[PDB]
């Protein structure tokens, strides 16, 4: 029974102090740490554990503002870049810093997240030019 | 100080009912496989007051003297059904305590069929007659199983009862009549299997609760605990407490298994399984105490 | 300035109060029904969130259209919608609910829910995924957290 | 796991203590240290209100021992 | 908050008896009786009354107003006030505040009797060594001395179940 | 209340005199809109008229489309069919206990095997990618093989499902309460069980020793070790242990047919019926033409009306094609063994109360979207 | 008066939360929109078992005395008077559905 | 072929029955259903911590109905209106003119995400692989405006991602 009460202790002194415990326990849960594999632009971190079952494996913290939103708390989905929402749904067994990018000129590295219920959000709209092209009245007058 | 009395009894209700709330959350989240909850704060307790908060400012709408006066029944009874429980030194030393959990029992039931002719006569009020109905079946079961697990005690004082179960537990003299009155517990807390069945529904889940937990205390001061040593009963407030709170689990975790009965099946079963057997446990023990040169000091 | 702080910090309570547990009743009438109940499921908890599924309609919270609508089943939709406290938020779950579906060049079917209550979140999918719509109710909590209404009734 | 679960108990355990421990403190804080003599017959009563008459305290725990005797 | 508390209570014993038989609808009359039931315990208990006030209580409001009332709301409607009744509380009430003012402002009050109103303490013992009660032994009775009376009261009970089914369809 | 229907219960107190259910709360449009469609199109309407059965329909179309097109289905494709059939029947099996179960108090064994539920919901999402609405299944074959790294897991899925399906009959089946809550209640005569059109699960747990699969196999069931069990009486306790010895005899089908997997083929070799490779499209000329046309008008369909059932495991799953000469479907009709099941409500329940009503119901496998058509 | 000090402040407190319970929301937003035989006779049953109850109960008080044979005899005669008041429904189908 | 069961009769032998009374009068398989459900109660769950830890998921998710285009080239779409022509809902609709260049392109090709039933058949019956349907699950919106996308639309939303989309392709190109 005391080897439980001993592998607690190192949760908590291991993480990095008990700032550290407080901040990923109240962010959702974790006290899981202990793996460290990947990091990334935004900032955020990304766990990979194998001693868990399937599904506990891929774990990602976030970081404070990395946009602008406050999102030290409040965090959401559509917050990861797409290499790492490859690697973290378990589609793969690859971290994505073995071979990330594509040669291709187009790819943004903003990542434009969730926007509804925002100022800036998408409008549907018509691809479409004149339908009929209505009849010019010329300008001049007969008297 | 008497009114600090009072304040340190009803002010640990409310907490006492929120946090058994977030237990039996939690009790039937690993009873499956579940964490719930753990997101909303550290390990669910924010999450269990500020509901309490939310169903506060639910905001609902509508006889009203009628629907006035069936919660306020309710929860005065949860409030003033933990007077004579004797956690060491009680609050006041009733003479005769056990007549009174029967009579505030049947209170309860008043204001179950207030509530139900506040319903304003809907299958809902005829489903709460029947339930009316089942839980006024159960006080005659009650009541004399709790006469007989008196019986071996002499008074209703209850304090003589703290002093009969110093040897060995009041368990195994009478185990089965115990098994048939923890059932009526069960019973009498309107849950699972026992069931079906608006606002202020935080009162009223308040009374439910609280009248568990009463149900609770009372069974675990009935049958078993341990010794009042004076000048210092924290000792035994302890041993009481952690037997309560595992005989309490262990009433969620017996909810946490079985389908829920039929009415008509809850009557047949209630009646003929339980009544002849307790009249003759209860003859059995009248009988017993002559047949042992036992009778309890009557002072 | 400072009952400005007063309101505030009220309000932020009571909109977190709010957003706490949110159990809604689980009114579910087609095949959506059961990846409700798949999201009750072992793997993907709505309790860990205070989530409860009650079909008390007088303590529902929020509440989960999902499922085919339809002519017959309109009215008793809005008539259980009605009998519901008055802080009230809706999630439609499903391809059938938000906006009719494959079933939606038809009769006895009303196009979306559109057509009956109002909407505040759209969920999609077919079904969508139990992940899908338990990220759908995050982003309701959000949208509970972003509501300022007693500053509203400050400067009022 | 279930080291989870405990942290809800015993606070809830808490709860559950401390209204015996406020009785228990009050009734050996008020009434001078001595227990809250339990009476539930006449003969008691009737004793404890000559108690506390000969106390002259017009308190009956106060039990003036063995002074009088001259 | 004064002498006269088992008076007080009395009052207000007499004030829920005028509340149910000023006629109103009977389960307002049920409310009203068992507010009378549980003032007259108050009095009972206020007499000492340790043992047969409290008991007979579960047997009056433990009993008999949860089968009224279950009996009025299955049976009969009245779903939704008349002069008549409010006019039987306005005599009533009205006829409670002369008793009042005939005790408080006079020495006795004589219907056809003498009644001297006055602080009730008298009579009571002066504090004897009963040890047990007078309900205790009072009670305690009925076994060592009632051979007759609990067998022809058992007798009544038994016919009284079997009188109860056959009107409600024996066999 | 949630069960969804319209139940107008005539009574004499707490007994009976007459319930009716009015159902077509639940009314769509399905026949008239696959009359709008072609096959290909009108694909997920069968497979979703059921919602619970997901592979059990689409087999039941596929075979309906190739018995009236007279194309046999390549051997590999035929043992994945049936592989998925029975993981499909072992699904909605399981599905209508956990739900009698939830429906009747029982509050856990629901949250079991639903954990069982969504690791075969992982299967189907490995397989195909949906969640739950796999099409998967085309006339004339199976639509895009399964990937490396599957049968495996099958197995080990297997062996831990027999031990959770012992560890529920641990649990409840022979659990006092639920036996005592289902002794006697819905007595079925075999003369009202032929003339009120039972089929399936009330005809296998009341009298006739009737299956389909082994009176008329229909596909490789005939080479396959199991036996249906035969219900002794008329109540749904029996019929409680048959839907379960159903699901074992499903893991034995299970277990033999990853015995028994030819490395075959995919789909048929017909490339005007199936679609072709993607592979070998982009290069050929035939291919890319019978590729865009075969998704544009559809594959011309020989005229006639036949009728086809399978095994759903509500019973007797019956579709009925009405094809003119041409490229779409003229009728179709589904019988459906949810709506004859609830056409005998009256003799199921002309003896019993309600809360007993409410276990007759929950007790059949109702879902209320088969039942409608 | 102790207890009746305790009963005022519950009665009191929990009216308080009733009142909590209903006039908290100062946020006035927008006000919008046949019987049984044998239900009664559980009721009657228990009430004459409850009578019984009654007549039994005050028997642990009794057991100091010295009349033990009467007092046995007597209490072993009303127990089996209700219990033959519970067998004689029993066996005239009376409680049954 | 059959096993038919409730083949036992309650044995007459005074072991069985007694053995069966003692069951009934102190209620053993009850304590039975409460130990395996204690044994449920000891394991570990499989809770996921569903906003940082994701599900499991699979190469060929039918997700978010991408758009692509050509490596170091323009759309991948030709607007031949075959998706369309398949499309069972018919929630596709494509509006075709060509370009001053010569090529054959669009103007306005949508997508009713409400009527969408994500079948597939769009991504199989596409001859160039031009919309895929995307990886993710996440639509989530507050407004039944937005839930429809336009041809813009659904190019920001395929250049949001290409290698996910292209390793998916190159991971699946092979079983279709
Ligand atoms: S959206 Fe799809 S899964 Fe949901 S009810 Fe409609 S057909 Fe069923
Ligand atoms: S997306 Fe593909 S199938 Fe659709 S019009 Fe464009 S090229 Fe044709
Ligand atoms: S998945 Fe189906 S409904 Fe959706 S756009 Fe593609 S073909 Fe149309």
């Amino acid at each position: 029974l005391l080897q439980v009460l001993k592998r607690g202790l190192q949760q908590v002194s291991g993480h990095g102090g008990l700032r550290g415990y407080l901040r990923v326990l109240f962010r959702a849960n974790d006290v899981r740490v202990g793996t460290l594999v990947g990091e990334d632009k935004y900032g955020n971190k990304y766990y990979e554990d194998n001693k868990q079952f399937f599904g506990r494996h891929r774990w990602v913290i976030y970081t404070t503002e990395m946009n602008g939103k406050n999102t030290f708390w409040d965090v959401d989905g559509s917050m990861v870049p797409p290499e790492w929402h490859r690697w973290l749904h378990c589609m793969t067994d690859d971290p994505p810093t073995v071979k990330p990018p594509t040669a291709r000129k187009f790819i943004w590295t903003n990542h434009k997240f969730n926007l509804s219920g925002t100022p800036q959000q998408y409008v549907p709209y018509s691809t479409t030019r004149k339908k009929i092209q209505e009849w010019v009245p010329p300008s001049t007058p007969y008297k | 100080m008497f009114m600090i009395n009072v304040l340190t009894l009803i002010i640990p209700i409310l907490l006492a009912v929120a946090f058994l709330t977030l237990v039996e959350r939690k009790v039937l989240g690993y009873m499956q496989f579940r964490k719930g909850p753990n997101v909303v704060g550290p390990y669910g307790l924010l999450q269990p007051i500020a509901d309490a908060i939310k169903l506060f400012i639910k905001e609902p709408l509508r006889s009203i003297s009628m629907f006035i006066l069936a919660p306020i029944l309710a929860l005065t009874l949860a409030l003033t059904m933990w007077i004579p429980l004797p956690m060491p030194y009680p609050l006041i030393n009733m003479n005769l305590g056990v007549l009174f959990m029967l009579a505030m029992s049947s209170l309860a039931v008043y204001s179950i069929l207030w509530s139900g002719w506040a319903s304003n006569s809907k299958y809902a009020l005829i489903g709460a007659l029947r339930a009316v109905a089942q839980t006024i079946s159960y006080e005659v079961t009650l009541a004399i199983i709790l006469l007989s697990v008196l019986l071996m005690n002499g008074s209703f004082t209850l304090s003589t009862l703290i002093i009969t179960q110093e040897q060995v537990w009041l368990i195994f003299p009478a185990w089965p009549l115990a098994m048939m009155w923890f059932i009526s517990t069960l019973a009498e807390t309107n849950r699972a299997p026992f069931d079906l069945t608006a606002g202020p529904f935080a009162l009223f889940f308040m009374a439910e609760y609280a009248n568990i937990i009463m149900m609770n205390i009372f069974t675990t001061t009935l049958f078993l605990g341990a010794f009042h040593n004076p000048y210092m009963p924290e000792l035994y407030t302890i041993n009481f407490t952690i037997k309560s709170l595992l005989l309490s689990i262990t009433f969620l975790w017996i909810r946490a298994s079985y389908p829920r009965f039929r009415y008509d099946q809850l009557m047949h079963l209630l009646w003929k399984n339980f009544l002849p057997l307790t009249l003759a446990l209860c003859m059995w023990h009248v009988s017993l105490p002559i047949l042992l040169s036992s009778i309890p000091p009557q002072t | 300035s400072r009952g400005e702080y007063v309101v505030a910090k009220l309000d932020d309570l009571i909109n977190w109060a709010r957003r706490s547990s949110l159990w809604p009743m689980t009114f579910g009438l087609a095949c959506c029904a059961v990846e409700m109940m798949h999201m009750a499921a072992p793997r993907y908890d709505m309790d860990r969130f205070g989530v409860v599924f009650r079909a008390s309609p007088r303590q529902s919270d929020v509440m989960i259209v999902a499922g085919t609508l339809t002519n017959k089943m309109a009215p008793a939709l809005r008539k259980v919608y009605d009998q519901m406290p008055e802080p009230r938020y809706v999630v439609s779950m499903g391809s059938c609910a938000n906006g009719g579906g494959y079933y939606h060049y038809s009769y006895s079917v009303v196009r979306g829910c559109d057509r009956i209550v109002p909407v505040d979140i759209y969920v999609p999918g077919c079904p969508p995924t139990a992940e899908a719509l338990l990220y759908g109710i995050l982003q309701l909590q959000k949208k509970i957290k972003r509501e300022k209404r007693l500053r509203i009734w400050y400067r009022r | 796991m279930w080291f989870e679960v405990l942290p809800g108990i015993a606070v809830m355990g808490v709860c559950l203590f401390i209204p015996g421990m406020a009785t228990a403190r009050i009734h050996r804080f008020s009434n001078g240290g001595r227990e809250k003599r339990v009476a539930h017959y006449s003969y008691q009563w009737y004793l404890m209100e000559r108690d506390r008459r000969v106390s002259g305290v017009n308190r009956y725990y106060v039990s003036k021992g063995l002074e009088n005797i001259d | 908050m004064m002498t006269y508390i088992v008076f007080i209570l009395s009052i207000i014993f007499v004030m829920g008896f005028v509340g149910f038989s000023s006629k109103p609808s009977p389960i307002y009359g049920g409310l009203g009786l068992i507010v009378s039931g549980g003032v007259g315990c108050g009095i009972v208990l206020n007499f000492g009354g340790s043992f047969l006030g409290l008991m007979v209580f579960l047997i009056y409001l433990g009993g008999m107003m949860v089968v009224f009332g279950y009996t009025t709301a299955m049976a009969t409607e009245q779903y939704p006030s008349n002069k008549v009744v409010l006019g039987t509380f306005i005599t009533g009430l009205l006829m409670e505040f002369l008793m009042v003012y005939y005790v408080l402002k006079d020495k006795e009050v004589e219907i056809v009797f003498k009644f001297n109103g006055m602080g009730d303490w008298v009579i009571y013992d002066t504090g004897d060594s009963g040890f047990f009660s007078e309900e205790a032994m009072g009670i305690a009775a009925l076994y060592s001395y009632g051979t007759w009376l609990v067998i022809v009261t058992g007798w009544s009970l038994l016919i009284g179940v079997v009188v109860i089914m056959e009107i409600t369809r024996g066999n | 209340h949630p069960a969804v229907l319209r139940l107008v219960m005539e009574l004499s107190g707490e007994m009976v005199r007459k319930c009716d259910p009015h159902i077509g709360l639940l009314h769509r449009g399905t026949e008239k809109l696959i009359e709008y469609k072609t096959y290909l199109q009108a694909l997920p309407y069968f497979d979703r008229l059921d919602y619970v059965s997901m592979m059990c329909n689409e087999q039941a179309y596929s075979l309906a489309v190739e018995k009236l097109l007279n194309i046999q289905p390549p051997p590999r494709a035929q043992w994945i069919r049936v592989l998925f059939g029975e993981i499909t029947r072992l699904l909605n099996h399981i599905m209508a206990v956990t739900t009698h179960a939830l429906d009747i108090g029982a509050m856990t064994p629901f949250f079991w095997m639903f954990e069982e539920r969504e690791k075969m919901f992982e299967f189907y999402e490995r397989v195909s990618g949906a969640r739950m609405h796999a099409a998967y299944v085309r006339p004339g074959g199976v639509h895009q093989d399964l990937p490396l790294g599957l049968m495996d897991d099958i197995y080990e899925f297997s062996k831990n499902f027999s031990l959770r399906i012992d560890e529920l009959e641990e649990m409840l089946t022979n659990n006092r309460i639920w036996r005592n809550r289902t002794v006697d209640i819905g007595v079925v005569t075999a003369e009202d069980a032929l003339n009120y059109g039972f089929s399936g699960v009330m005809l296998r747990g009341s009298g006739i020793q009737w299956d389909l699969r082994k009176t008329q196999p229909y596909d490789v069931y005939d080479q396959v070790e199991f036996d249906v069990p035969i219900g002794s009486r008329g109540d749904c306790y029996d019929r409680y242990l048959c839907r379960v010895e159903e699901m074992r005899q499903s893991i034995r089908i299970i277990s033999q047919c990853l015995n028994k997997m030819p490395p075959g083929e995919i789909k048929v070799d017909d490339a005007k019926v199936s679609p072709p490779k993607r592979a070998e499209m982009k290069t050929s000329m035939e291919s890319l033409i019978h590729h865009f046309k075969l998704y544009t008008e559809g594959y011309q369909v020989p005229p006639g009306a036949t009728y086809t059932a399978i095994e759903a495991p509500k019973g007797e799953f019956g579709v009925y094609l009405v094809s003119d000469g041409s490229s779409r479907p003229y009728r179709c009709k589904i019988k459906a063994p949810g709506f004859a099941h609830l056409a005998g409500l009256d003799k199921m329940s002309k003896g019993h109360m309600l809360a007993d009503v409410v276990a007759i119901i929950g007790t059949q496998d109702i879902v209320f979207g088969e039942v409608d058509r | 008066m102790n207890l009746m000090i305790t009963l005022l402040t519950n009665f009191t407190l929990a009216t308080l939360l009733v009142t909590i319970a209903f006039w908290l929301p100062q946020l006035n937003v927008y006000s919008e929109k046949p019987f049984s035989m044998k239900f009664f006779l559980v009721a009657i049953t228990f009430l004459l078992f409850d009578l019984e109850i009654a007549l039994l109960l005050p028997l642990p008080w009794a057991s100091q005395t010295t009349n033990l044979n009467t007092m046995l005899t007597m209490a072993l005669l009303l127990i089996f008077l209700l219990a033959v008041s519970l067998a004689y429904e029993w066996t005239q189908k009376g409680l049954e559905w | 072929t059959y096993k038919y069961v409730n083949l036992r009769e309650p044995s007459m032998d005074m072991k069985s029955v007694t053995d069966r009374a003692a069951q009934t009068l102190l209620w053993t398989e009850l304590i039975r259903g409460l130990g395996m459900t204690l044994s449920y109660l000891f394991r570990e769950p499989a809770t996921i911590n569903y906003p940082f830890e994701k599900g499991p998921l699979s190469p060929r998710f039918r997700g978010e109905h991408a758009l692509r285009r050509y490596p170091s080239g323009e759309e991948r779409c030709i607007a031949c209106k075959l998706c369309e022509a398949v499309c069972p809902a018919q929630a596709i609709t494509i509006e075709a003119e060509p370009r001053a260049d010569g090529s054959r392109r669009t103007t306005r090709y949508d997508i009713d995400m409400t009527k969408c039933i994500y079948c597939g058949f769009c991504q199989e019956a596409c001859p160039v692989d031009a919309i895929v349907e995307g990886p993710n699950f996440e639509f989530s919106t507050e407004t039944h405006e937005e839930l429809l996308y336009n041809k813009e639309k659904l190019l920001n939303n395929g250049d949001k991602w290409e290698a996910e989309i292209a390793a998916n392709i190159q991971a699946d190109y092979l079983y279709r």
